[PDB]
Parts: C-alpha cells; sequence; structure tokens
C-alpha cells in the first residue's frame, strides 16, 4: 500500500438482478482424511464395543474385545437378544442400491478414461525431454542419472582438464526448452594476462575466446559455455597452487591476483574474468602468453601421475616455464647491451 | 562380491519381478471389479462397500500403470548410463599454421637481440 | 621386490567393450609389445636349487624394429626377470607374487644367460594395452606365440583360436617387511579391483 | 536452500538467546 | 487397500449369517440395568444412518425420480436383470480371454510365438559355461607361461 | 545390432502406447454398462488384453536385451586427469589464432 | 522475510504478555540473527575455501549451541594456533550509560561480532571491518604471525650478520646483495629469494628452502648455514 498509488485509484474514483451474485493446503486435506477414518473408527468401536458386552456375557473372548472405559463403566453381561422377526424389505431401499452400483460403475469409467489422458500428456512431455537427451548423447556427451535421482546431468567436463563438472539437463516448460544447470558460480570464466607499468596503469592484456564452432541446439552451446568456464577456473586453479611452489621467483598472490614483478619495474597481472549471474607487438606477447600458458596447461593434463629437489613435483609448471624463458631473454638483454 | 553375470541377471530378474507384478495386478484388479459388477444380491449394505471397492480397484489399476511408466523410465536410464559412446562431439577444423607460432615464439624470444648463424 | 596383484579373464566380444570402457575408468592406455624367453639350469641337482620353480625368465621392448625391418635381438634393450611362486593361504585378499628385475646393456644377453649355464625353454610374446591408477598399473594382454624364434612383425601367430585375453593389476612394494605399505598398497588394490569389478569381476588366483 | 535453513538457525538462535535473557 | 480387505470380510460375514442376524433382535435388560439410568445405552445401540448417509439416499433417490419422469417403472425391473445377466456373461469370457493369453515370458505374444522363440536361461547357461571354459584357457595358459606346456 | 539411441527410440513407443491401457479397459466397462453390448465388451476387452501383453513383453524383452548387451549396473566412474584430442585441437587452434 | 514477520510476531507477543518494552527486544532479536546470518557467510567461505584451494592449509570447525566458527591455519606445527570467530556483549560504557536517555536508549541489551586469533600461549583480539572476505581476514592473520615467526628466527641468527626486518619479510646482507625470506600465507613455509637475479633464485637458496620444509631443526640454524656458505661461494668465484 503506497499513498501516491491510491490517490492515483481514488482519484480515479472520483471521475467515475436483485439477488446478489458471488461465484488447497496438503495440511488440508490431511485434516480432512483423517477427518472421515476418525469418525469411521469411533463408528466401528461403537459397534465392537456393543457386540463384545453381550458376547462377553456368554463368553471369555469379548471381555478383551471391550473397550476400557466402557466395561470400568457398565457392568458385563448387560445386553440381551431375543428370536424375533426381521422386518419387510423396502422397495425403494432395493431401487437405492442397483442405483448406487450403476452411478459407481459408470464413475469408474470416466476416472480410467480422464486418468489416460493425463498420462498421456505426461507421456507426452517424457517423450520430448527424452528425445533431446537421445539428441545429446547422439553427439557422444556421457550422461549419469543425478543425485536426486530425477532426471539426467551431461559431463560437460569431459573433453579434458582436472575437475570433473556434470550439470542436469531441465526442461524449462513455461518456455518450451531446455536449460543446463551446474554447480558452477560463474555467468563467465575467462584468464586475463596483463601488463602493469610503473603507474601500475594496464599496459595490455588477454583473454582466451573460444573457437565457437557452429552448433545447432541451443543446448549444446550452453554445453559447451560451461565446459569452457569450468576449464578455466581448472586453469586457475593450477596457477594458483603453482603459484604456492614457485613464491621464491617472486610470483605473489595476492587473494585477488597472481602478479610476478618484471625487468623494468613492471608487473605482469594473472586474474580470472568472472560474470556471477609497440601496442600492437604488446597484445602478441600478451595473447602469445595466453596461448601457451594454455598449451602448457594441457600438459599438465596430459601427464601421468608416480628428478630434482624441488618442494612440490605434483605442482603444474606453467607460470615457470613462461618466467625461465622470460629471464633467458632479459639476462642476454643486459649481457649485449654491456657489450654494446 | 557378487559376480558380473551374477549382476547382470540379478537386475533383469528384479526389473521382470516388478513388471509382472505390475501387469499381473492390473489384471487381477480388473478381473475383481468384474467379479464385483453384478448386482443381483443386491443387499443394500452389500452393495455400498461394493462401490467403494470399485473406487479403489481403479484406483489400484492406474497405480500399476503408473509403476508400468516407473520401470520404462528406469530402463532408458539404464541405457543412457551405459558407457558407449566411445567418441568425442570434436568441433575441430580451425588450423595449427604451427610454422607462424614457431616463428613468432623465436621473434618474441629475440626482441632487441642481435643474433648470429648456427655453428 | 613383492609385487600386488589380481587378474581375470576377457572374451574376445567382451574384450572390445572392456578397452574402449577402460579408457573411461582410468588413465588412458599404453601400447605395449614384449618379447619373452625363459631359461632353465642345466645341471638339476635334485636335492637343493629347486630349478623347476625358481628358474628366470627375462624379456624386452619390441616397439617398433620388427614391423620396419627383420626383429634385431641386438639392438633392443633387455632386461631379466625372476618371478617366484605366489604366495598361498591367499584366497580371500589380493595375490602376493615376489619379483626381482634388472635391465642390461653392452652384453650378448643369450650366450651370457647360457654361459652361466641356464638354457632355453619356451620362447613366447606379450601383446596388449595397460592403464594407470595411482602407483598401480592395470594391463590387459594377449599371448602370442611367435611364428618363428626371434619371429618378424606380419605373423603375430595366436596361441587359442577363442583368443581370450588376460586382466592384471599391477602393484609393486619396495621393502617386504613394511606392514603399513603392505597395507596401502592392499586397499589401493581393493579400492582399484572395486571399481574395475564394476567393469568385470577378477579375483586373486595362485602364481 | 540449505543457507536459508542457516538463516533459520541464525533465527532461531538469535531466539534462544533472548528467551534466556 | 487393506481396509477394503478387512471390510470385504465383514461383508461376507454378515450375508453369510444374514438370516440368523435378522431373526435376532437386541434388548438390554437384567444387568444393564444398573448402568440402566444413562442414555449411553440408546446411543450404543441406536441404528440411525450417519446423517451423510442419510441424506445420500435422499438425493439417489431424488434421481430416481428423474428417471421416472423419464419413463414408466414396470419396464425398469426386467431391465436390470437382464442387465445383471450381461455382467455375468461379460466376467466368464473375460476369463475364458486372458486364460488363452501368455504373460511371463520375454517378446512371448500370441503373434511374436508364431514368429520367434527367445530364452533368457539359455542364454544365461551360454554365457556362463563360456566363460567357465574361458577361465580354463587363462588357467592353462598361466601354467605355459610360467613353465612351458605349449 | 540396434544402436542404443534406436532402443530407447523403442522404449518411447511402447511408452506411448502404455496409457491406452486405461483406456481400452475404460472403453470395454463403459461399452457394456451404457450400451449394454456384449460384444463391444468382448472387443474392447479383448484390445485391453492385447495391449497389456504388448506392453510387458516389450518391457521384459527390453531388460532382456540389456542382460544380452552386458549393460552394466552401476555406472562407471570417469577419470579426471584428460587431456583428449578435440580439446587438444581447440586448444591449438585458439593458440594460433592468437599467435 | 514473511516468514521472520510471523515470527518475530509471535515472539513481540509474547512480550506483550509480560509488557518488556518492544523497540529493544526486537532490536536485540534482529541485530543478533544478522550477526549470526554474517558469521554463517564467514563460514561457508571458508569451508568453500578449504576446498577450492587452501585444500592442504585450512580446516574448518563450525559449531551450534553457542554458535561460533573456529578456523585452523597453517595445520603443520613449527619448530599451537588457530582464530576464534565469536559472538559477545559489549558491557554499556559508563559514560554511554549517563548520556543516553529516553528514546537514545542504552538499556537495550547490545553485542558486537567479534575475533581473537590463538597463539600459542597467547590471545589477541583482532578488529573486524565490516566488509572483510574470510579470504581476505586469514591472509591479514597469516601475515601477522608470519612476520612474527620471521622476527623470531631474525633473533635467533648468527650476530654479526646484517639482517633487517621490512617488506614483510626478512633480508639477510651478503656482500651488497641480500636473501630475502619471507612466508606463504597457505603453505605458511618459508620462501627464500635472491637479491640479485630475483627471477632465478640460486641452487643453494632452493636447496634451503627445502631444508627448511622439512623442519627437521630451526630456520635460523639453517639460515645461518646458508649465509657463511653464501659468502665463500661468492669469494671463492
Amino acid at each position: 500500500l503506497k499513498e501516491e498509488d491510491l490517490q492515483k485509484e481514488l482519484q480515479k474514483e472520483s471521475i467515475k438482478t436483485l439477488d446478489s451474485k458471488r461465484n488447497m493446503d496438503s495440511q488440508a486435506y490431511k485434516k480432512e482424511l483423517i477427518e472421515q477414518i476418525m469418525i469411521a473408527q469411533t463408528e466401528c468401536s461403537l459397534a465392537l464395543d456393543m457386540t463384545s458386552l453381550l458376547l462377553s456375557k456368554f463368553k471369555e473372548n469379548s471381555i478383551e474385545t471391550i473397550s476400557p472405559f466402557l466395561k470400568s463403566t457398565v457392568p458385563p453381561s448387560s445386553l440381551q437378544f431375543s428370536r424375533s422377526q426381521p422386518p419387510e424389505s423396502k422397495e425403494s431401499d432395493a431401487t437405492l442400491a442397483k442405483c448406487w452400483k450403476e452411478k459407481s460403475l459408470t464413475s469408474s469409467c470416466k476416472f480410467l478414461f480422464e486418468a489416460k489422458e493425463r498420462l498421456t500428456s505426461v507421456v507426452e512431455t517424457e517423450h520430448e525431454y527424452y528425445t533431446e537427451l537421445v539428441k545429446v548423447k547422439e553427439a557422444s556427451w556421457p550422461l549419469f542419472n543425478s543425485q536426486g535421482s530425477n532426471h539426467l546431468s551431461v559431463q560437460y567436463s569431459c573433453l579434458g582438464g582436472i575437475s570433473l563438472g556434470l550439470g542436469l539437463i531441465r526442461m524449462k516448460p513455461e518456455s518450451k526448452s531446455f536449460e543446463v544447470q551446474s554447480s558452477l558460480l560463474y555467468s563467465q570464466a575467462a584468464l586475463k594476462i596483463s601488463i602493469l607499468n610503473k603507474d601500475r596503469d594496464e599496459i595490455g592484456s588477454s583473454t582466451w575466446s573460444w573457437p565457437s564452432q557452429n552448433c545447432n541446439s541451443v543446448l549444446l552451446k550452453d554445453i559447451y559455455k560451461l565446459q569452457e568456464i569450468l576449464f578455466e577456473m581448472d586453469i586457475w586453479n593450477s596457477l594458483l597452487q603453482e603459484a604456492q611452489s614457485c613464491g621464491n621467483q617472486g610470483v605473489n598472490f595476492t587473494g585477488d591476483e597472481i602478479l610476478v614483478p618484471i625487468s623494468d619495474d613492471h608487473v605482469v597481472r594473472i586474474t580470472l574474468e568472472t560474470s556471477s549471474k609497440e601496442k600492437e607487438l604488446l597484445k602478441c606477447l600478451c595473447d602469445t602468453l595466453n596461448a601457451i600458458a594454455h598449451i602448457l596447461f594441457l600438459k599438465h593434463c596430459r601427464k601421468s601421475d608416480r628428478l630434482y629437489m624441488a618442494i612440490d613435483a605434483n605442482a603444474p609448471l606453467i607460470l615457470r616455464p613462461l618466467i625461465f624463458y622470460y629471464n633467458l631473454n632479459q639476462e642476454s638483454l643486459e649481457f649485449q647491451r654491456w657489450l654494446k | 562380491s557378487d559376480s558380473f553375470q551374477r549382476q547382470l541377471v540379478q537386475r533383469t530378474n528384479t526389473l521382470n519381478s516388478s513388471i509382472d507384478n505390475a501387469t499381473l495386478t492390473i489384471l487381477s484388479r480388473f478381473q475383481d471389479i468384474l467379479d464385483i459388477a453384478i448386482n443381483e444380491g443386491k443387499d443394500k449394505y452389500t452393495v455400498a462397500p461394493e462401490v467403494y471397492q470399485i473406487e479403489c480397484h481403479t484406483v489400484s489399476m492406474v497405480r500399476a500403470v503408473e509403476q508400468l511408466l516407473d520401470v520404462s523410465r528406469q530402463i532408458k536410464s539404464y541405457w543412457l548410463t551405459n558407457s558407449l559412446s566411445t567418441s568425442f562431439p570434436t568441433v575441430d577444423y580451425s588450423e595449427p599454421d604451427l610454422e607462424k607460432v614457431k616463428r613468432t615464439l623465436t621473434k618474441l624470444q629475440n626482441h632487441l637481440l642481435e643474433v648470429s648463424l648456427i655453428e | 621386490m613383492q609385487e600386488l596383484y589380481l587378474l581375470g579373464v576377457v572374451p574376445s566380444r567382451r574384450f572390445e567393450a572392456v578397452v574402449n570402457s577402460l579408457s573411461k575408468t582410468l588413465d588412458g592406455p599404453k601400447t605395449i609389445l614384449e618379447f619373452w624367453v625363459v631359461y632353465r639350469p642345466k645341471d638339476v641337482p635334485p636335492n637343493l636349487p629347486r630349478q623347476p620353480d625358481s628358474w628366470l625368465r627375462l624379456c624386452s621392448n619390441i616397439e617398433s624394429h620388427d614391423e620396419t625391418d627383420t626383429e634385431w635381438s641386438k639392438n633392443t634393450q633387455w632386461s631379466m626377470y625372476l618371478e617366484g611362486n605366489s604366495e598361498p593361504k591367499r584366497e580371500d585378499k589380493c595375490g602376493i607374487r615376489p619379483v626381482n628385475r634388472a635391465k642390461l646393456t653392452n652384453g650378448s644377453v643369450t650366450e651370457f644367460v647360457e654361459k652361466m649355464g641356464y638354457e632355453f625353454s619356451h620362447e613366447y610374446i606379450i601383446q596388449g594395452l595397460e592403464y594407470f591408477f595411482f602407483d598401480t598399473t592395470v594391463r590387459i594382454y594377449q599371448t602370442l606365440i611367435p611364428s618363428q624364434q626371434r619371429s618378424i612383425k606380419p605373423p603375430f601367430h595366436p596361441m587359442n583360436e577363442e583368443q581370450p585375453w588376460i586382466l592384471h593389476v599391477y602393484t609393486h612394494v619396495a621393502d617386504a617387511s613394511n606392514q603399513v605399505a603392505m597395507a596401502k598398497a592392499e586397499a589401493n588394490l581393493t579400492k582399484v579391483k572395486t571399481l574395475l569389478s564394476a567393469f568385470c569381476d577378477l579375483k586373486n588366483v595362485r602364481l | 536452500s540449505p543457507e536459508d535453513f542457516s538463516v533459520v538457525r541464525a533465527f532461531m538462535q538469535s531466539l534462544h538467546s533472548s528467551k534466556e535473557a | 487397500n487393506i481396509l477394503l480387505s478387512q471390510i470385504h470380510s465383514l461383508s461376507n460375514n454378515l450375508a453369510a449369517h444374514s438370516h440368523t442376524l435378522q431373526t435376532t433382535s437386541i434388548y438390554p435388560s437384567l444387568e444393564f440395568p444398573v448402568k440402566e439410568q444413562e442414555p449411553l445405552l440408546t446411543t450404543l445401540l441406536r441404528t440411525k444412518a450417519l446423517p451423510e448417509v442419510e441424506e445420500w439416499e435422499a438425493n439417489t433417490l431424488q434421481e430416481y425420480e428423474a428417471s421416472i419422469s423419464s419413463q414408466p417403472k414396470k419396464k425398469e425391473a426386467n431391465d436390470a436383470y437382464q442387465k445383471d445377466q450381461l455382467w455375468d456373461q461379460a466376467r466368464i469370457i473375460f476369463m475364458e480371454e486372458r486364460e488363452n493369453y501368455s504373460w511371463f515370458d520375454f517378446v512371448t505374444r500370441r503373434q511374436e510365438s508364431e514368429g520367434e522363440f527367445v530364452s533368457q536361461r539359455q542364454l544365461e547357461i551360454d554365457r556362463a559355461t563360456e566363460e567357465q571354459n574361458a577361465n580354463q584357457m587363462l588357467t592353462d595358459i598361466l601354467s605355459f607361461m610360467k613353465s612351458g606346456k605349449r | 545390432t540396434s544402436s542404443d539411441t534406436q532402443q530407447v527410440q523403442n522404449i518411447l513407443e511402447l511408452e506411448a502406447k502404455i496409457p491406452d491401457i486405461l483406456s481400452s479397459a475404460g472403453k470395454c466397462i463403459e461399452a457394456i454398462q451404457l450400451n449394454n453390448s456384449l460384444e463391444d465388451f468382448r472387443k474392447y476387452s479383448k484390445e485391453f488384453l492385447e495391449t497389456v501383453e504388448f506392453i510387458s513383453t516389450g518391457l521384459r524383452r527390453q531388460a532382456l536385451e540389456l542382460e544380452k548387451a552386458e549393460v552394466p549396473v552401476v555406472s562407471l566412474q570417469p577419470k579426471k586427469r584428460y587431456a583428449s584430442t578435440p580439446l587438444s585441437n581447440l586448444i591449438f587452434d585458439q593458440s594460433s589464432k592468437l599467435m | 522475510r514473511v516468514f521472520i514477520e510471523l515470527h518475530l510476531n509471535e515472539e513481540i507477543a509474547a512480550a506483550f504478555v509480560l509488557q518488556k518494552p518492544i523497540l529493544p527486544l526486537i532490536y536485540n532479536i534482529l541485530h543478533k540473527f544478522c550477526l549470526y546470518q554474517r558469521l554463517n557467510l564467514l563460514s561457508q567461505q571458508t569451508f568453500q575455501l578449504s576446498r577450492e584451494s587452501w585444500l592442504g592449509h585450512l580446516r574448518g570447525v563450525y559449531d551450534e549451541k553457542p554458535p561460533r566458527l573456529r578456523l585452523y591455519y597453517w595445520p603443520q606445527l613449527n619448530v599451537g594456533h588457530y582464530i576464534h570467530i565469536f559472538v559477545n556483549t559489549q558491557p554499556i560504557s559508563a559514560f554511554e550509560r549517563t548520556l543516553s536517555s529516553k528514546r537514545s536508549s542504552c538499556e537495550y541489551d547490545h553485542f558486537l561480532l567479534l575475533v581473537e586469533w590463538h597463539h600459542d600461549g597467547i590471545v589477541e583480539h583482532v578488529p573486524l571491518d565490516d566488509h572483510m572476505d574470510a579470504q581476505h581476514l586469514l591472509l591479514l592473520i597469516t601475515q601477522k604471525h608470519a612476520q612474527l615467526i620471521l622476527e623470531q628466527i631474525r633473533k635467533e641468527l648468527h650476530p654479526n650478520i646484517f639482517s633487517e626486518h621490512v617488506g614483510g619479510g626478512l633480508k639477510i646482507h651478503v656482500f651488497d646483495n641480500e636473501i630475502i625470506v619471507k612466508v606463504n600465507s597457505v603453505t605458511g613455509r618459508l620462501v627464500l629469494s635472491s637479491s640479485a637475479s630475483p627471477l632465478s633464485p640460486p641452487r643453494h637458496l632452493r636447496a634451503a628452502e627445502k631444508n627448511i620444509a622439512l623442519n627437521t631443526q630451526p630456520p635460523a640454524q639453517i639460515l645461518n648455514r646458508l649465509y657463511f656458505f653464501c659468502i665463500q661461494t661468492q669469494l671463492l668465484e
């Protein structure tokens, strides 16, 4: 409720058959049910009690069957029964019975009709979903049933990398279109490599773009973008643990990004760009760095797990080669500058 | 643990058990509706339980059918769970041009450096 | 040196499935082609040598020589394996086979063994693939008899018509005595066996 | 979902605190 | 479902002893007279139908009144008999028709029985023997490698 | 001989015919009750039994063709350190365009 | 939000049964609520961190009853320590109480969220920025503790070697060159780099760093040996 909205509505109102005609909770259905079975139980319990009273006059069997409240309240051997004559049958009563059964059958056959119709809608959607899953695995993407046991998940991280990521296909029914949901927390992910001058302004940077091969189905595009994102995440993580091992070379990881000092009081800044949901030569250098960083990651993936004295052999080795060759260049340049 | 073949046959005997159980309840339920459909004895007190039974049996039939749908789904999933893909999507066709990468590598590595011939 | 092993059998149609599908489970396949020859001690003193089991066999990698030309036993590197019988009372657990090996270079291996006093027994070829898990290997191979002694590449004579393949699980512990290392190799073997068992059933056997 | 569950836990714990006080 | 089984058993008992139960009649006396002062008796032995049941009956009878507006009454009873007959015929022919089919076989319809035959247990025996002979091939090749048996 | 995709397609056919079980059974009760046609009940009952048989046998068929095709019950656990030839391709590709 | 509307509502009503002013009670309940939620956020940040990076080097404890979080960093003892997150009542200033009157009331029960990092045999209260990433906090403390241990070794050095503490690290001077000792926050390990040639550290630094990491003996003893070695080799050349 807002005063402006209301002054608008009320200002709009200032502008303006004798019979009055006017036209749920699972807990509520629950209450209706327990209510009904309870009334049944009270009726049956009554009949039980009464019969138990009589037979208890004539047997041990029914002192047991009578309720403790009733047997406490009333003395046993209370009721009686005598031979008598059964009542005249009511014509209305039998015609009632027949009317009841006929209505019962018609009810049943109608219910089978509508149940068939709803289950046919169900089987229809099912057929839709599974034709799309078939479309997917026809493209040789593996899929596994999800942990919830509802639907199925595609393994977008099936080309490579360290982490194994899979995400379930769900039908968005309102749009009648399929969507791939993943544990991943990033709408976008890409490795940014950059160079920082003395004043910390960014001289150049590279972020890979993927080849974006043509794909026919929305679902497969979403798959590719997920796979890409997670792969980038794999690279950033690997770079990080690398930086743990090789701090002595100067690689510094602030929580926000990796940076590496460089010979002319410049810095390289390696970040992961994310959404949550001479200048030409130098850009060649950045792009070169990103590309080679890549390739080297990939090499780390090919390796099989199983010399030197470095602290961690299992540490990947992307930074360290890159900075190795950089440093060979720089040493050589200093040498030649002396000789010149 | 059980053999591999033991696992397979275990599964199929399970799927059967479930599935002939569901069909059999479809048959038997329809049968017993039929057994109850005649209104000759027509004790109105007997007719009313009969009405309940009819409703309960038809619902039990639909239940069984839905059970069949559960089974068929499971079978599809199993078929899709099988690791027979043996391939990758592979969308390739953007060419390496390696010799260019060699030359750009060297070019960068020798920045501001006077080079000489091998020996 | 102690090796802990499991093994199994794989029929022919079941071979190809087990292979592709193995590639799906664990680290990708390495092509392996091995040429093996055994030798036998000629003295056979019956009381103590115990020559039926302890006699040695030696083999070597033939990655690419036989396809290119006539095989050259002189050209390839050789290594000698002394593998003893397996330890009994191991029906429940994984198997244990003690194995020692040495690499041999710059010598006539054949002439050396026979100058020891050992002498030819049998000559067989091992061909197949091996896959990797952490510190534990797994090779599916077949036992191809050579067409001839030091057979060329084209023939690759097979032993049987059914051509069944054999499943070997590799684990190595240096020190026999250490119970902790045996425990970890045992558990590594159990875990790999579990996964591999989903794949196909395999179990411990003698020798 | 379990985050929201944790929101609730935060509330119920706040409440238990105020009740003890 | 279990509730259904119980009430069905009860209706059978009541119809079986229906004659002896409608001849007998129940009145309290003698020993209940100590507690006789109470209306509990009237509530316990009351045979008034439930109010919902009572209305229900009334409504269904009104429906019959629409039906008699449609047609005369004498014709109705014979038609009813004829229908009950119909149902019994439907029952027996369904029993026959069902016994005719085969249910617990793999792809073994009547039509497919004419077509072909498929045996699960024979496949299983087949694979089992193949794996057993394959194992014998193993143990044999193993003893060959260890000490020549070619 | 049929692909897995072919097989799940087969199943989708059986599925599409399942809900008609109710259809037929009801068609048959309705036909004898509403129309008193004993012969309509004969036809529609017969259709009902045929339908349940085709579904039942078709699915037991499938499960068998599972054990025949030796499809593992448990799903296999994928490895974690790939580097795949198609990946490598995308890889060298983009490296090249960037150089 | 609607949920807490109703529950809160129940609460204020019972408060009226006992007639204790609402505006406090709702403030108390709801501020403490927000604190608890932030603490929860931090906990999920740390557990996420315990998985994503830090894997070998972070252990996280969330606790119910009085819900509290403690984080174990550098699980490897050094030749012990954790940081404790905590909700607790700040007593009212005697001067705050006097100033407070009517609308501005001190009578509200009120408390802050705060942290104190545990150290072998000591405890220190650390100010908590309201905008503090859990990673950022872990960094901050680890660097403090860093500086502490690294100054302790500096003191245990040899007396004649001129050492300097600065730049978050140690500078050991060797013939107008420098060895630079720091600690990596995650690993909590000693990192020796070289003044001249910061991109490739000489073999003997690398080997030293490896020996420190082995934790067989105090860092100072090693660094002393490395100083004398470093001298000798430079001259010998």
